């Protein structure tokens, strides 16, 4: 039905700037308000932008925290609502959300700001020396977030992934995988581990040692 | 401004009882038209939030009927009657009156299940991260409960402490458990003077430790 799909995230250094977007289907974009919400731990969920609709002459309203650097538009023939953010500090760094108030939410899309660069995950199996754990290890990587999968998706039950703990500008992570030992090695068990930021897209394949 | 109050946590309740989530707001919320703007949102492990209670009372569409709410103008009560696991996550309480739409801190419900000993896996480092120079042992505790949890690592039996990062999961959305894992990072050069590698997991189900080891 609807959906609101965030893009455009990313890094970037303080005092840059950035825009992000999100495009809303199963309803007539034109007819709703939209606004922008973002969530990080030290903070929690907050509002920050808002834009009313064309009868409104387009009305916007913002957060205190941001007004003057934060500015929201609208473009109703594509369906697409933006955020332009300038001088960005570290402390806006988070989640951004896509929030038609007060009934539907986006994905999300993460912003970094920092003067930290962006570097590529290490991807490396964990197998081991009725049912088995494999894994894989997603080392040295920058900024958050990676996704990781088994078999592409389609591997989904009995898999939980550890969240990622920084040390030394760097992030690691693992993923944990439990399946009948009927199953493995004799069919393929890969670990499929994305990080945008630097455009990877790794598959490693637990093999036996 | 309008600041919303509730508790970041709940008493852990068990499976097929209730829960009773709280929250109050610095100004009403209820309107000169009689609708008190009072939402409840709950976010899930690893989702986005999503609308369960709108006006005060009303179930947003496709929220079963074990969710209800109540309240006045300024304080406001959040029911689940018979919990189930995947219901955990946290609720978020908000007002519709004004602008700077605000949120609560987010109540996190716990489910209380039988305690569980976890699963211990460890797992020598990759021969791909040894061709890089570096040697990360993995110790997997997986799938227990209660949260609280315990991990030792030895090298060729003597404990090492430093070089070791933990990571705790989220209450699991179906089986009601937690896992941690632990990595011990070292070197090549520190990991091939060693040649026994172990991890201890201690938790409530047994007075003994569960150990995992191998050899180099």
């Amino acid at each position: 039905e609807v959906k609101v799909e965030e893009s455009g995230g990313g890094l970037v250094q303080p005092g840059g700037s950035m825009k992000i977007s999100c495009v809303v289907s199963g309803l007539t974009f034109s007819n709703y308000w939209m606004s922008w919400v973002r969530q990080s731990p030290e903070k929690g969920l907050e509002w920050v932008a808002e834009i009313r609709l064309k009868s409104d002459n387009y009305a916007t309203y913002y957060a205190e925290s941001v007004k003057g650097k934060f500015t929201i538009s609208r473009d109703d023939s594509k369906s697409r609502l933006y955020l332009q953010m300038n001088n960005l500090r570290t402390e806006d760094t988070g989640i951004y959300y896509c929030f038609l108030p007060m009934d539907y939410w986006g994905q999300g899309t993460s912003v970094t700001v920092s003067s930290a660069k962006t570097t590529p995950p290490s991807v490396y199996p964990l197998a081991p020396g009725s049912m088995v754990t494999l894994g894989c290890l997603v080392k040295g990587y920058f900024p958050e977030p990676v996704t990781v999968t088994w078999n592409s998706g389609s591997l989904s039950s009995g898999v939980h992934t550890f969240p990622a703990v920084l040390q030394s500008d760097l992030y690691t992570l693992s993923s944990s995988v439990t399946v009948p030992s009927s199953t493995w090695p004799s069919e393929t068990v890969t670990c499929n581990v994305a990080h945008p930021a630097s455009s990877t897209k790794v598959d490693k394949k637990i093999v036996p040692r | 401004d309008i600041v919303m109050t509730q508790a970041a946590f709940s008493n852990p309740v068990t499976l097929g009882t209730s829960a009773s989530i709280s929250c109050r707001s610095s100004k009403s919320l209820l309107h000169s038209d009689g609708i008190t703007y009072l939402y409840w949102y709950l976010q899930k492990p690893g989702q986005s939030p999503h609308l369960l209670i709108y006006h005060l009372s009303n179930l947003a569409s496709g929220v079963p009927d074990r969710f209800s709410s109540s309240g006045s103008g300024t304080d406001f009560t959040l029911r689940i009657s018979r919990v189930e696991a995947e219901d955990v996550g946290i609720y978020y309480c908000a007002h519709n009156v004004e602008l700077p739409r605000t949120f609560g801190g987010g109540t996190k419900l716990e489910i209380k299940r039988a305690d569980a000993a976890p699963t211990v896996s460890i797992f020598p480092p990759s021969s791909e991260q040894l061709t890089s120079g570096g040697a990360s042992v993995v110790c997997f505790l997986n799938n227990f409960y209660p949260k609280d949890i315990n991990v030792k690592w030895k090298i060729d039996g003597s404990e090492r402490q430093n070089g070791v990062l933990n990571s705790w999961t989220d209450q699991d959305s179906k089986d009601s458990t937690y896992s941690m894992s632990s990595t011990l990072t070292l070197t090549k050069d520190e990991y091939e003077r060693h040649n026994s590698y172990t991890c201890e997991a201690t938790h409530k189900t047994s007075t003994s430790p569960i150990v995992k080891s191998f050899n180099r």
